């Protein structure tokens, strides 16, 4: 598998591992998003000290407003972070 | 790697 | 780094490696998309035998229609593929 | 892995 193939597969596995803690593995609930954010994204999470931030991220990512994140909504989180990071890498090297 | 540091700085 | 962190970083590296063949490393041109598709995504590409398919994918992904893919447009390709793959994994296991 | 096979089947 290529690196792109491997990363597509990891995305799927990470979602599934975090979405399968309760009885619905197709949705990440608020509790599961809390755990994902404090363990896969600990570094970004620990910085922020206001606990209302995750509640605000959740609402913002929950596009159909059912209170849970489905795979696609979770991908918009991954993508939003990779875009900010890529913007900083450009900013830092074409300065 | 670079991402983890970025995440720390951004937000 | 977590698997999510590593995958965000690989996304950025893959884009940058494929976008940096010509003099613009912030955009993947048509030629570079051709190479990326025949090497990172060879398995999906080789199946299709109609060469007009990539031209049609390119047009579809090129949302601001400047003829090149920027990082975000490239992420919509990665995401569209991970979503179809996750849909097939659900279809196959909740059958 | 599973993705590479999927990609082969889908499209
Ligand atoms: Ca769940
Ligand atoms: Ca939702
Ligand atoms: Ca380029
Ligand atoms: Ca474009």
């Amino acid at each position: 598998p290529t690196e792109t193939e491997r990363c597509i597969e990891s995305l799927i596995a990470i979602f599934q591992k975090h979405a399968g803690r309760d009885g619905n593995n197709t949705k990440i609930s608020k509790t599961e998003f809390l755990i994902f954010m404090n363990t896969e994204l600990a570094a970004f999470t620990q910085n922020q000290k206001d606990p209302g931030v995750l509640d605000r991220m959740m609402k913002k990512l929950d596009l159909d407003s059912d209170g849970q994140l489905d795979f696609q909504e979770f991908l918009n989180l991954i993508g939003g972070l990779a875009i900010a990071c890529h913007d900083s890498f450009i900013k830092s090297t074409q300065k | 790697a670079m991402v983890s540091a970025f995440l720390k700085q951004a937000w």
